[PDB]
């Protein structure tokens, strides 16, 4: 049951509080004949982050009128981009699940850092 | 407002929550919205009768003498030229509509009232001459009991003059039974009428010819600007009324009628559609039929509570439809803090234990945001289930201390396979009995179901004979269980919901869909290679597993044998040891898991689990 | 139930126990009474031979609605169409719905309530207006919960007052008692649309875990049941559901029962649509799709085409319909991640590519996952030069956006531009790009972000933007060298080069010495493997043994100690890796032992290909 504190990159603001449900790692190669020469360890990594109770920050919500992911002995999460997809049910509706996924920067080229 | 409107109140929203009330409309709303009321009919009579221009008598003779002397067609045309001006309707048309009034009873020949009701959508039998009661279309009535111009504008087609109020019991016989029946069968609500209305005292004096007792006392609404007088009340009251006053509960002028309309009637409908006390016993009266059952499945702990707070499996409850208070979260508070439950009613209190009994029982413990570590601790206090396959034989020969036993030692015998004595003392208890008449008859008729198939199976050794198997066809093929929740007390339908679904063949309808979307989550882990830091939907399986098998069990279902119920049992182990074994080379064996897996699978599935 | 009608068009009784009724009219059907029955016989005719049913069981379903196919513009006209009937009011609001304008749906279905007085339209406009009216407060609570976020602006489709007149109306009207609440006339002749007020299909689902027909036809009989009868409960998660389960499960069993089955135009609409990116991908994990045969690719054709057309003509005027966006968007990106397995023309090739760089929002796909669903495409067809030419002047004008040093692209997937290049120069290796070398030729050390972004172009640019760029350009930091090496400015180490390594390692000794953090920048990994390739010739890295996972490993693989071994190691690697690997034969029998564990442990083939190609 890890907690979810999502922010602004540019300050210090928490956008939302979750709960962290699913996570993934799987990363893998991309199609090799279609990208002698040094060797380059070309990836497709990817990770994704999914949780099931969302909470947004009533500070934010009211000024809203790049970000940053952490979720905890804590993990941190730079440069995540949430997946706006929605879709509506016909019984009505409560819970909110939120899934953003971590970019990785050309100058940097990290995804992840965890510190302890 | 003290008392004696607060009783009125939560009595008619306790009629219209049942269905059962009825809104006896007066004049005085369809003169709210701009109508040529009656008395400047009956002037205009009189001008031209005579030169200048009001007793009641004097109202219903003056358009008799003209109807008398002056023929026919005059009384027709300027009737109908003064009563042809169509008029768009006012609010509380929609208000009682929102209401929700079983049948509508009106004394006004506009048609006013429908229209409103087809705006809204609802579809009402109306019913206006002698002959249209015989076809009626539905079973919702919008009684006109003085007529109206539907048929026509002719004066025949309504009731206006003295001799058509003398004549009106010998020629609208079966509308005035249908009246009086309704008014005894329903609570009836009096809008729009003055307290001194002829009909009102017809009524009353009808209404004093029953006996004692034999009637719930009707509610008037008055809104005369002058404020009620005791006498008057006094008097009323006695007369088998109970009155509602506008003019004592706001303040407001003498020239307007839509405010004061407005207030009674927007406090009847948005009072319930407080305070601890009201939610203790609010919750009380939904909690405590169900100590007749041992355990009760989370997931359908929604239904009692009309769908309000969503329950999830592991003890944890988020508000899911509540736009009221927040009782359920003021009744954990109480159960946190022993402070605030201290400060309760000693009757009150004596409840809430009973509760804090069942909420302990049931592994509910707190909302999903003040949730923390929960064990997933279950157990399983039914014979059955454990096998102690001695004991019940000792728990069947000794004799019955009460009804309840008398079913728990007839499931006893079901699970001994002499099924034939179980159904004997089935009937008995049919015979004997009133929550277990309902789970008497259903698996009464489960158990036909499984010797009926066991039948074929042999014939396709003699366990029946066929005399048994003739009086079990006789009373059975009759039988039919699709409309047996239906028929049943409005209350125990109302009251007991979430025994719905064991009355259908499908009693896992739901749960297999609710299952397959997580299954197919399931195996999608599989391949991505996901971790679960919160509560899995590989856990909740389990949780669920553990929900719907306790309830089967403990409860006495003979479901707990059907080829459904163990499918959706081995196809629920099948997927949990799955993960268990993808996520150990990346949940641990225990008793009770091994009840199942022996109970519920096929020797062909075993070797399946082992190949993969 | 007394003849029980299977899903083929066939009759089977099952509960008629008197004369045989159903038997005399099939019977008076295939043979040659009343005239005025003979009309009722041949209404009854039409009726069950357009409806699929036939004939009895001892004696290709196509859907045709403007929602269906895709048709965003031919049911354009149709709403500016004056209604002729009621009827034809019904489809108008169910079809405005789709294109957004839930509004304008919501002011049709009610005047058709009032207008109405047989009824049963009546109901399903109830049940219509009442769906939008969940749908609506649905996408009004996303706006302001979740559209913030994603968006970064609240847009608010709908008035104040419109919000608040809606739940006036709905409020106190449930969808349960709306079927008892009607004439007992009308709940006789119509004791089928209580089910209405999708959950019945998705258990027989479950049991069935032919098969595969009975399960397959019965879909397009739901589809011909909702999309057909203009039901808007067809834009609910519950409906995606049961497609997302039957057409997942039944590729599954296809697959494992071939181990045949192909797919239709008509089976192309449900996977785009009620399929996400993850649906798609989980399917593409647990099964091989590309061994499926793609028959109609005439109709996947104009479909795809047609889908890119909306996007062009949406999002390059005027911004886009906010209400539309979330309903069509989901089902247009899926769309171009499935086209990789499909054959399309030249012109309709150049049709989805220029909306897919051009007009596709930066938000949904980025740089990185724009590029995979550009480069699945390049599988079936041949890279024409008329697409060149796109994907040319789409680089064009992300280096015009490399002005601004706050702007670099970010990709969630890791890939960007430099990708691009390199597939173009993949299909010709001749490719001059005249506009990037001519702003190359226009290039000064103010850019200093156009400096490294044509640096990862360097091949596509002409020899003269070559000389240029490289003047202003050293090799400083870490990723400078690997820019250099990924167009293949580097083949071999210079003795300049093999000090920023060893002083990166430095650094990464240096602030490694109490607390430790893990990345994946994979820096350590690209040396360590140097090595093993003997690329580097120093042997001054082995001080930094204990750095990281993946660099002892490739440097001294004697004393590694594999207990930390990652199998998913194998899968980074190339096929000169898994030769060298192999034939290094100092680990073959630590490598065989964790190349055996996860074929056996796990289904995902791929495992099983590394242990065949070479035997590791």
């Amino acid at each position: 049951t890890a907690d979810v504190y999502f922010k602004r990159k540019s300050d210090g603001k928490l956008v939302f509080t979750a709960e962290a449900q699913t996570a993934s790692f799987s990363q893998a190669i991309s199609e090799e004949k279609l990208r002698k020469p040094l060797y380059i360890l070309k990836s497709e990594k990817e990770i994704n982050l999914t949780v099931k109770n969302a909470f947004f920050d009533l500070e934010w919500l009211a000024m809203t009128q790049r970000y940053e992911v952490e979720y905890r002995i804590y993990i941190q999460f730079p440069n995540v981009s949430p997946s706006g997809e929605f879709e509506m049910s016909l019984e009505n509706g409560l819970a909110p699940e939120i899934k953003f996924e971590a970019l990785a920067d050309t100058d940097t080229d990290e995804m992840a850092v965890v510190i302890e | 407002l003290d008392n004696n409107v607060v009783e009125c109140i939560k009595e008619i929203t306790e009629s219209s929550r049942n269905g059962k009330l009825v809104f006896f409309v007066g004049a005085g709303v369809s003169t709210l919205s701009d109508y040529p009321q009656w008395w400047r009919l009956v002037d205009k009579y009189h001008e031209e009768l005579y030169g200048s221009p009001y007793s009641s008598d004097e109202y219903l003779r003056i358009p008799q003498i003209f109807y008398n002397v002056k023929g026919e067609m005059a009384f027709d045309g300027i009737l109908k030229d003064f009563f042809q001006v169509d008029k768009p309707t006012n609010p509380i048309h929609d208000k009682i509509l929102a209401m929700n009034p079983a049948h509508v009873i009106t004394t006004n020949y506009d048609n006013l009232i429908d229209t409103a009701c087809w705006k809204r959508g609802k579809y009402f039998s109306v019913i206006s001459a002698e002959e249209d009661v015989a076809n009626a279309t539905s079973s919702r009535y919008l009684l006109k009991v003085h007529g109206d111009f539907r048929k026509g504008f002719k004066g025949e087609n309504v009731v206006l003059k003295e001799d058509d109020y003398l004549n009106y019991d010998q020629n609208y016989p079966l509308i005035s039974n249908l009246m009086k029946t309704i008014i005894a069968t329903h609570t009836i609500v009096f809008i729009g009428y003055g307290l001194g209305d002829y009909n009102i005292n017809m009524l009353l004096n009808w209404v004093r010819k029953l006996q004692k007792d034999s009637f719930h006392k009707p509610f008037f609404i008055r809104t005369d600007p002058s404020p009620i007088e005791n006498e008057t009340l006094i008097y009323y009251e006695n007369k088998g009324l109970r009155i509602i006053d506008a003019a004592s509960l706001i303040d407001s002028n003498e020239y307007d009628y839509l405010e004061r309309y407005s207030a009674v009637m927007d406090l009847l409908i948005e009072s319930q559609e407080t305070k601890d006390d009201e939610v203790i016993d609010y919750i009380y009266g939904k909690i405590s039929p169900l100590f007749a059952l041992q355990y009760i499945r989370k997931i359908d702990l929604k239904h009692v509570f009309e769908y309000d707070y969503h329950f999830e499996v592991n003890g944890t409850v988020v508000r899911h439809k509540n736009k009221g208070f927040g009782y359920m979260e003021r009744f954990f508070e109480l159960k946190e803090s022993c402070d605030e439950r201290s400060k309760l009613s000693k009757k009150q209190y004596e409840r809430f234990n009973a509760l804090f009994n069942f909420f302990e029982k049931n592994g509910v413990i707190c909302m999903a945001k003040d949730a923390g570590t929960l064990n997933t601790s279950i157990e399983i206090n039914s014979l059955a289930y454990h096998g102690k396959y001695d004991v019940m034989k000792k728990f069947i020969e000794e004799q019955s201390v009460s009804i309840e036993d008398d079913y728990k030692k007839a499931f006893f015998l079901a699970c001994l396979g002499r099924w034939e004595e179980s159904y004997d003392l089935y009937s008995n208890i049919i015979l004997n009995s009133g929550c277990v008449y309902y789970l008497s008859q259903i698996n009464r008729y489960r158990i036909y179901q499984s010797i009926t198939q066991a039948v074929t199976q042999f014939n396709g050794y003699k366990p029946f004979t066929d005399e048994f198997l003739a009086r079990i066809e006789r009373e059975m093929t009759n039988f039919n269980i699709d409309d047996l929740f239906n028929g049943m007390p409005f209350e125990f339908q109302k009251k007991y919901k979430i025994l719905e679904f064991l009355s259908d063949n499908q009693f896992l309808y739901d749960d297999t869909v609710k299952l397959f979307e997580l299954t197919n989550k399931v195996r999608s882990e599989m391949s991505e290679g996901s971790y679960s830091f919160g509560m899995s939907s590989d856990i909740v399986v389990l949780l669920r597993l553990y929900d719907n098998l306790r309830f089967l069990y403990e409860n006495c279902l003979w479901s707990v044998s059907f080829h459904e119920f163990h499918q959706y049992i081995r196809n629920s182990m099948s997927l949990l040891i799955e993960k268990a074994e993808y996520e150990r080379t990346r949940f641990f064996m225990e008793y009770y898991d091994f009840v199942n897996i022996s109970r519920h699978f096929k020797i062909d599935d075993i070797k399946n689990l082992e190949r993969s | 139930y007394d003849y029980h009608f299977e899903v083929n068009g066939t009759v089977v009784r099952h509960k008629n126990k008197g004369f045989g009724y159903m038997e005399r009219f099939f019977e008076l059907k295939e043979s040659c009474l009343s005239k005025k029955q003979y009309e009722r016989f041949n209404a009854l005719f039409n009726f069950f031979e357009k409806n699929g049913v036939i004939c009895m069981a001892k004696d290709s379903i196509e859907i045709n609605s403007l929602a269906y196919h895709g048709k965003y513009d031919v049911m354009k006209k149709f709403i500016e169409e004056q209604s002729v009937s009621i009827e034809d009011d019904y489809k108008k609001a169910f079809f405005l719905a789709c294109l957004g304008r839930w509004e304008e749906s919501y002011d049709l279905y009610s005047n058709i309530i009032l207008n109405s007085i047989n009824g049963c339209v009546y109901y399903l406009s109830q049940i219509n207006r009442y769906r939008i009216y969940q749908s609506i407060t649905q996408a009004v609570t996303q706006f302001n919960g979740l559209g913030l976020l994603t968006f970064g602006r609240h847009y608010k489709p709908f008035t104040d007052e419109f919000l608040a007149r809606i739940e006036r109306e709905m409020t106190n009207f449930n969808i349960d008692d709306l079927f008892n609440g009607m004439p007992f006339e009308f709940q006789k002749k119509y004791k089928i649309l209580e089910f209405l007020s999708l959950y019945d299909d998705t258990v027989k689902l479950f049991e069935l875990t032919s098969s595969d027909i009975v399960v397959l036809l019965r879909l397009y009989d739901n589809l011909r049941f909702l999309y057909e009868n203009c039901l808007w409960s067809v834009s609910f998660h519950e409906f995606h559901q049961y497609i997302r389960n039957s057409m997942s499960l039944l590729i599954e069993k296809a697959e494992y029962e071939r181990t045949g089955f192909f797919m239709e135009y008509y089976d192309f609409v449900n996977i785009s649509r009620h399929f996400k990116i993850d649906d798609i991908k989980n399917l593409e994990r647990s099964c091989s799709i590309d061994k499926i045969r793609f028959g109609e690719q005439e109709k996947i054709e104009e479909y795809l085409v047609g889908i890119a057309e909306e996007i062009t003509k949406q999002f390059s005027a005027n911004g886009m319909n906010v209400v539309f966006y979330t309903q069509f968007i989901s089902e247009a990106k899926a769309a171009l991640y499935f086209a990789k397995y499909v054959k399309l023309s030249e012109e309709g090739l150049g049709k989805i590519v220029k909306a897919l760089l051009f007009y596709f929002p930066e938000r949904d796909l980025d740089i990185g996952k724009r590029y995979v669903w550009l480069e699945r495409l390049t599988k079936c067809n041949e890279l024409p030069k008329s697409i060149i030419s796109i994907i040319d002047d789409f680089l064009v004008l992300q280096a015009e956006k490399h002005i601004d040093q706050n702007y670099s692209e970010v990709s969630s997937n890791g890939l960007y531009s430099r990708d691009y290049g390199a597939l173009i120069k993949h299909f010709e290796k001749n490719f001059i790009s005249k506009r990037l070398s001519e702003i190359t030729l226009c290039l000064t050390q103010d850019k200093q972000k156009q400096i490294d972004f044509l640096f990862k172009l360097l091949p596509l640019l002409s020899t003269n933007a070559k000389s240029h760029l490289l003047s202003f350009k050293s090799v400083e930091n870490i990723n400078d060298l690997m820019n250099g090496i990924r167009i293949g400015l580097i083949d071999e180490f210079t003795p300049e080069h093999e000090e920023l390594i060893i002083e990166y390692l430095e650094t990464r000794k240096v602030n490694y010495i109490g607390i430790q953090t893990f990345s994946s920048n994979d820096y350590m990994s690209t040396f360590g493997i140097w090595y093993f390739l003997e690329e580097i010739n120093n042997s001054k890295m082995e001080e930094f043994i204990g750095m990281d996972d993946q660099y002892d490993f490739f440097v001294d693989p004697e004393n590694f100690d594999y207990k930390k071994f990652i199998p998913s190691w194998l899968k980074n690697y190339n096929d000169k890796l898994l030769g060298k690997i192999a034939g290094n034969k100092h680990m073959k029998h630590h490598v065989i032992e964790v190349l055996k564990e996860r074929v056996k442990n796990s289904n995902d083939k791929r495992y099983l290909e590394i242990l065949m190609n070479y035997f590791i």
